[PDB]
């Protein structure tokens, strides 16, 4: 999310960091919450070769 | 000459997991799992045969 | 799939106010019944 | 001693269901916790600007949560703001030498 | 956040863009972007507008 100005001396596009890193880590929060592991181990109940 | 506005806080909060954190400090909280049984077959109103 | 409830109504309109953001049942008090085209 | 083959099905089934509820348990709380906090933040903001268009052409702002009245407002005037009956046209004529 | 920072200074159009009412060169344009614009310098001349 950035800025853009306009005046008698030209133009200029900047950015804004505080809001940018306010947004990235929450998705990173959602990512690291979703990227997780099962601890539950399942055996062999049904045969296959007969 | 000014009328500010605020909320309420305590000294010691409790730490709860939201959907985008671990451990946020929150003014009150509530247990949702049960841990303590009663070591007795509470059999009021049922004609029990041991 | 078999549930145990027998009725579970699902909304498809706004809150009915006859005569999170605080305008429907908010600082606009009542609905209109004399408005029949738009919402 | 339940029989071997049928006892393995029950333990398989039970621990399978156990992963389902224990998954449901912690999302239900975490989803609920998130809505609890902005619920109390929504109610903070609705109260806040309610004072603003009540003090319609009267207060400026700083951005801390605090308004700034531009004429002498003693404690009954300070009481009339807090019970939702401030009548701004009394003061609009002298909230404009400011 | 830019709006009540530019408290009695900007009008609006509704595109996402403010409209300053006095000559604001690039240090003035820099003071808005780092959250330290001090509006009472300019409130006396954001009101011939
Ligand atoms: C907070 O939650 C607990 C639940 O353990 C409850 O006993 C208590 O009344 C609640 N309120 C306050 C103000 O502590
Ligand atoms: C099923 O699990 C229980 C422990 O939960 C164990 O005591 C029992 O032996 C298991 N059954 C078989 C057939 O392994
Ligand atoms: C404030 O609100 C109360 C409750 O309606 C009312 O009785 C009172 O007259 C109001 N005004 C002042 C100045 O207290
Ligand atoms: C803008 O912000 C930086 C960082 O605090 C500060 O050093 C600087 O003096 C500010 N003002 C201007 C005009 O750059």
């Amino acid at each position: 999310y950035g800025f853009r100005h306009q005046n008698a001396q030209g133009e200029g596009t900047a950015a804004d960091y505080k809001s940018t890193q306010s947004a990235i880590d929450q998705i990173t929060g959602k990512l690291n919450r979703l990227i997780a592991k099962t601890n539950q181990q399942f055996k062999l109940i049904d045969n296959e070769f007969n | 000459d000014k009328i500010c506005l605020g909320h309420h806080a305590v000294s010691n909060g409790t730490k709860v997991n939201t959907l985008t954190e671990r451990g946020v400090e929150v003014v009150n909280a509530t247990e949702t799992v049960e841990r303590t049984n009663t070591p007795r077959i509470c059999s009021k109103g049922k004609r029990t045969v041991d | 799939r078999y549930v145990k409830q027998r009725s579970l109504l699902l909304a498809t309109g706004m809150k009915n106010v006859p005569e999170l953001f605080g305008a429907i049942a908010g600082f606009i008090e009542n609905g209109w019944e004399g408005l029949i085209d738009g919402w | 001693e339940v029989e071997k083959q049928i006892g393995n099905v029950i333990n398989w089934t039970r621990d399978s269901i156990t992963e389902v509820w224990s998954y449901n348990a912690e999302l239900l709380v975490a989803m609920e916790n998130q809505h609890t906090i902005d619920l109390a933040d929504s109610e903070m903001d609705k109260l806040y600007e309610r004072v603003k268009r009540q003090l319609r052409e009267n207060a400026e702002e700083d951005g801390t949560g605090c308004f700034e009245i531009f004429h002498k407002c003693d404690d009954d005037c300070m009481a009339s703001i807090r019970n939702n009956t401030y009548d701004h046209r009394k003061y609009r004529e002298e909230a404009m030498q400011n």
